[PDB]
């Protein structure tokens, strides 16, 4: 699996690029696609969302009806069109990839992002703190609140969990209610109901330092969290 | 003669002790118990998508998830809660008359006329199913197949031969022989330990999968036996045939314990299987539909009319929520 | 002179066996199927919230 | 009168007539899936046309020969109806026709040439004509456009009083009810020559019997039309008898199209 | 009600959906033709000739034939016959060379299916280099008393064609295509072509009432 971006550089305000994503390694077709994005020190932002077949496409409320996502399926590419650019849009911005069936984690995967520089309802949910020290070998547990249950019909609660560690890209560690990521060790666990979510990890490790963040995919648009660091 | 008299003799004496011996059949016993009434059941999902005859069909452990395969060569595997088709699996081969679900959920087995068993991974990095592996060596059709675990695997083909399989090494870890005439069908039990298969020699026979020898062997019967399956104890199995009758046999008593069968009733039985308390043995006939028969009273509990053609196929799910069915109609139904 | 030899061998083989006389067989299996029946949905069906189908 | 008595009763007898045996039609059709396919969808599609000109052209018929005060342009609304649920009758004849000529004439590659969408995209286009063809009136070409009297707004309902004579003959029968009639004489013809050539006296029997009834049941009231736009007269009598023989065509269809199918006939009596 | 990956879940079924009805369209313009005889009856001479289970798949005049050849089953227990309900036809292959009686017995089971009543069948003398220098040794009597006709290449041949005609036990609802032109001329598949065009459109016309 490899998802790598291009497109990224200096942009002055009211110009258009393209951001692209060429991936590589897994049934692409099969594979909605989402554009997030990471302002500098500030959190994950969701950006837009195509579905596989491109018969459903979404966009963050922020850039709704401003930029455009486009999938290429025969060339496993998807592109992400940005028609004017304010200096909000100054950030590194991530290709992902999402299947959805009965099962499935529809964020295992994410790309090594591309950075974008610009001169000068909605669910809310907020990370408790932002920095907790601790040392290897000390269990910790993040947590974060949401505005509704995220608990839907289905018995789903549509909860992530990411862990960003320093200069590279988020990696999934929960994609419902600790049901843990393929190839992510067994200590991290999740847990939570419907609005106080908590993410667990017993015998902390030294690769185990960066931000926690906690998505929401109960609707549209996609919210992040603030982002929790862990420091040692 | 000598090996031809011990033979008559061994089998006459043994027989006849077993006849003595025997007490009273499964109705004897279970007179004062009350019935079930008529099983009602009605079709609470319709799976379509199937385009040809649909032969072969298996619930996963989660009961939700099915397996089933058509003769067109697909596999879809299908979401009974909302009838969505997570998988679409195109066969290598579109003569496909059995299919099995792996207990842990990631693994798919089916083969047919290819002599063939095709094993599937559906977990896999990359969003696809694909073939994880092909285990060849039996020389007749391929008639059932079980996962025993996730890399171990039981057959029964028409060469009169069972075959325990290592999937990893590919190679047939034993062989299983004694029948004398196409084996259509096996049951494994619910330790994975045994397991009972009938061919059409008209004789069914209980074989362990560690010894590889020939433990028991059970007979009474007129023609071939195309079902069988055990009980939810793995201690006894209910087997259909082209006599348009089903027998329950038990593996300790080594006798026949009961009969299932109508007058009206003309036609041979395509699959059987059990409630989850085994109170409920569903048989598929050629007749277009599905009986429901009261394991311990012999009498047809219900009837899952609604087929417009041969039900080949049954399954009942590992929580007994529903009954999936399917027939030569291209149609499978749930039923609850 | 051994083909026939194997054949009565296995003749042999399923003639030594613990025999558990039938009605002792039949038994068992109602009390299992009796012990579950409350649990059992095509048996006794389960009200129409809790049915997935 | 004992005419007008006579003619309401014919009439919704052989309206209930029609709807029962294309209601049933529609049962044995729906029940079974096997009679799912191009032929069947033609034939339910005559079925639903002929449900149509049994249930509301039988009613409105009646009323229309009551003659009640019920303004122009109701009664203009009443004849379109009964001219497309009539023409869209008439369509599925054809498509009926046109899709055994097809089957007859393409051989191996007939399936590759009639998928599903094409067959829904013939059906919608004939409904969508006989809906056209029937409300053409409404869109200038009535009565209204050459009476004196342009502020008469209450009348008694007659199809006379309405529908100028001249449409139902040069535009409804000669492009509508004789083309199709030909067209299928044409197709037919050919058909029995092809399967002659092939090989056969029961396909022509029930070709001639589809022929017949057809031709039979929609001639009569289209020369009755003929003559009385001719400036001819015509006893009343005749034009009931006309009224009668169509809507029985209607009735008949289905007996001699889904009945001629073995598969048809087996669910049937199943049933 | 759905929950956003409920909806992204039926959109990839509807796609599955798509997928399979779209192959089933190309698996239903197919021709499928189950291949049977007896040992040594050029089954193996007609599959080469043709342009477990042994499927052989070619393209004859933009007809796409399936021809699937299950002589490799050594049980004659015909418990998978069923299996080859809706195929275009039956090639059955007899050679001139009891064995004759084997191939009558098996015609007979065949034709007598009930699983086969609607599927005509392509019986099949394809070689015609050897059926007459061997007529000369006998007359068809070493086993066959019946016969008292010339005992020539035509008559003989033309005998045995009818006596195997005579087995198709009903004549109202199946057809028998006979074959006599030798094997080395290129016929044999052109043959076939014009029998499959035969069956499909009398299924055809069987369907829409006109039969
Ligand atoms: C396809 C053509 N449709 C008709 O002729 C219908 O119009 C009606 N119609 C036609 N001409 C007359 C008429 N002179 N008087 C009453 N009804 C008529 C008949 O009921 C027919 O069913």
């Amino acid at each position: 699996v490899q998802l790598v971006e291009s497109g990224g550089g200096l942009v002055q305000p009211g110009g258009s690029r393209k951001l692209s994503c060429s991936a590589s390694g897994f049934a692409f077709s099969s594979f909605g696609m989402h554009w997030v994005r990471q302002a500098p020190e500030k959190g994950l932002e969701w950006v837009a969302y195509i579905s596989s077949g491109s018969g459903t496409i979404y966009y963050a409320d922020t850039v709704k009806g401003r930029f455009t996502i486009s999938r290429d399926d025969p060339k496993n590419t998807l592109f992400l069109q940005m028609t004017s650019l304010r200096s909000e849009d100054t950030a590194m911005y991530y290709c992902v990839r999402s299947i959805y069936y009965y099962g499935s984690s529809p964020f295992d995967f994410w790309g090594q992002g591309t950075t974008l520089t610009v001169s000068s309802s909605d669910i809310v949910m907020t990370q408790a703190t932002s920095s907790v020290p601790v040392t290897p070998g000390e269990s910790v547990s993040i947590s974060c609140r949401s505005s509704k249950s995220l608990l839907h019909s289905n018995g789903n609660t549509y909860l992530y969990w990411f862990l960003q560690r320093p200069g590279q890209s988020p990696q999934l560690l929960i994609y419902r209610m600790s049901n843990l990521a393929s190839g992510v060790p067994d200590r991290f666990s999740g847990s939570g109901s419907g609005t106080a979510f908590t993410l667990t990890i017993s015998r902390l490790e030294a690769e185990d330092v960066g931000v926690y963040y906690c998505m929401q995919h109960l609707e549209y648009p996609l919210t992040f969290g603030a982002g929790t660091k862990l420091e040692l | 003669d000598q090996l031809r008299q011990e033979a008559e003799q061994l089998k006459n004496q043994i027989r006849d002790a077993r006849k003595a011996c025997a007490d009273a059949t499964l109705s004897q016993i279970t007179n004062n118990i009350d019935p079930v009434g008529r099983i009602q059941m009605r079709t609470r999902r319709t799976l379509r998508g199937h385009l040809a005859k649909i032969y072969a069909m298996h619930w996963g452990t989660d009961s939700r998830l099915l397996v089933s395969a058509s003769q067109d060569g697909k596999l879809i595997i299908w979401d009974s809660y909302t009838t969505n088709k997570v998988h679409a699996i195109p066969l290598r081969s579109s003569w496909v008359m059995t299919c099995a679900y792996a207990p842990s959920g990631n693994y798919v087995a089916c083969g047919g006329l290819d002599n063939i068993c095709s094993i599937y991974n559906l977990k896999t990095r990359e969003g696809n199913v694909r073939v994880s592996r092909e285990l060849a060596g039996h020389t007749g059709y391929l008639s059932c197949c079980r996962f025993l675990d996730d890399n171990q695997i039981v057959t029964s083909s028409g060469d009169t031969t069972c075959a325990l399989w290592d999937i990893e090494t590919g190679q047939q870890t034993t062989t299983f022989t004694g029948h004398t005439g196409d084996v259509m069908s096996l049951s494994l039990a619910p330790d994975t330990r045994l397991f009972v298969s009938g061919a059409c020699d008209a004789s069914a026979k209980l074989w362990d999968v560690r010894e590889g020898m020939c433990r028991q062997t059970f007979t009474g019967h007129e023609s071939d036996i195309n079902a069988i399956c055990f009980f939810p104890n793995g201690n006894a199995f209910a087997t259909g045939s082209d006599d348009a009758t089903c027998r329950l046999f038990d593996l300790r008593a080594d006798q026949e314990l009961m009969t299932y069968s109508h007058d009206n009733i003309i036609c041979g039985i395509t699959s059987v299987s059990f409630s989850k308390s085994g109170r409920l043995l569903l048989a598929g006939y050629d007749d277009f539909n599905c009986n429901v028969w009261d394991a311990l009273k012999a009498d047809r509990a219900g009837v899952l009319a609604g087929h417009d053609n041969r039900v080949s196929c049954l399954g009942v799910t590992d929580d007994g929520m529903a009954v999936a069915t399917g027939s030569w109609d291209s149609f499978l139904k749930i039923w609850n | 002179i051994a083909q026939a030899r194997k054949l009565v061998e296995q003749l042999k083989m399923e003639a030594n066996i613990d025999r558990i006389k039938v009605s002792k067989a039949a038994a068992d299996l109602m009390a299992y199927c009796e012990a579950h029946a409350k649990e059992d949905p095509l048996l006794t069906p389960v009200p129409a919230s809790e049915n997935p189908f | 009168s004992w005419t007008s008595v006579t003619y309401i009763t014919v009439e919704i007898l052989i309206g209930l007539c029609a709807i029962v045996g294309n209601v049933l039609v529609i049962w044995v059709v729906k029940l079974n899936p096997s009679l799912q396919t191009t032929t069947f969808y033609f034939i339910v599609s005559l079925a639903l046309a002929d449900i149509a000109v049994g249930v509301l052209v039988m009613p409105l018929a009646i009323v229309i020969s009551l003659g009640v005060t019920i303004h122009f342009y109701s009664c203009l609304f009443m004849t379109c109806l009964m001219l497309i649920f009539t023409h869209a009758s008439i369509m599925s004849l054809l498509a009926i026709a046109v899709d055994r000529y097809l089957r007859v004439k393409l051989t191996v590659r007939y399936r590759r040439v009639t998928t599903q969408r094409r067959i829904w995209l013939a059906l919608g286009l004939c409904w969508l004509v006989s809906f056209l063809v029937g409300l053409t009136p409404m869109f200038g070409w009535n009565m209204k456009l050459s009476s004196a009297d342009e502020n008469l707004t209450f009348l008694p309902c007659r199809f006379r009083s309405v529908m100028r004579m001249d449409y139902m003959v040069y535009f409804s029968f000669f492009l509508w009810i004789l083309v199709p009639l030909v067209v299928m004489c044409a197709i037919y013809f050919d058909i029995f020559y092809i399967i002659r050539n092939r090989l056969e006296f029961k396909t022509a029997k029930s070709l001639l019997l589809v022929l017949f009834l057809f031709a039979l049941c929609w001639l009569p009231l289209s020369i009755i039309n003929c003559i009385l736009y001719f400036d001819g007269q015509v006893p009343q009598t005749v034009l009931y008898l006309g009224i009668l023989l169509s809507h029985a065509n209607s009735m008949m269809n289905p007996i001699v199209y889904a009945y001629k199918i073995k598969k048809f006939k087996e669910t049937y009596l199943l049933i």
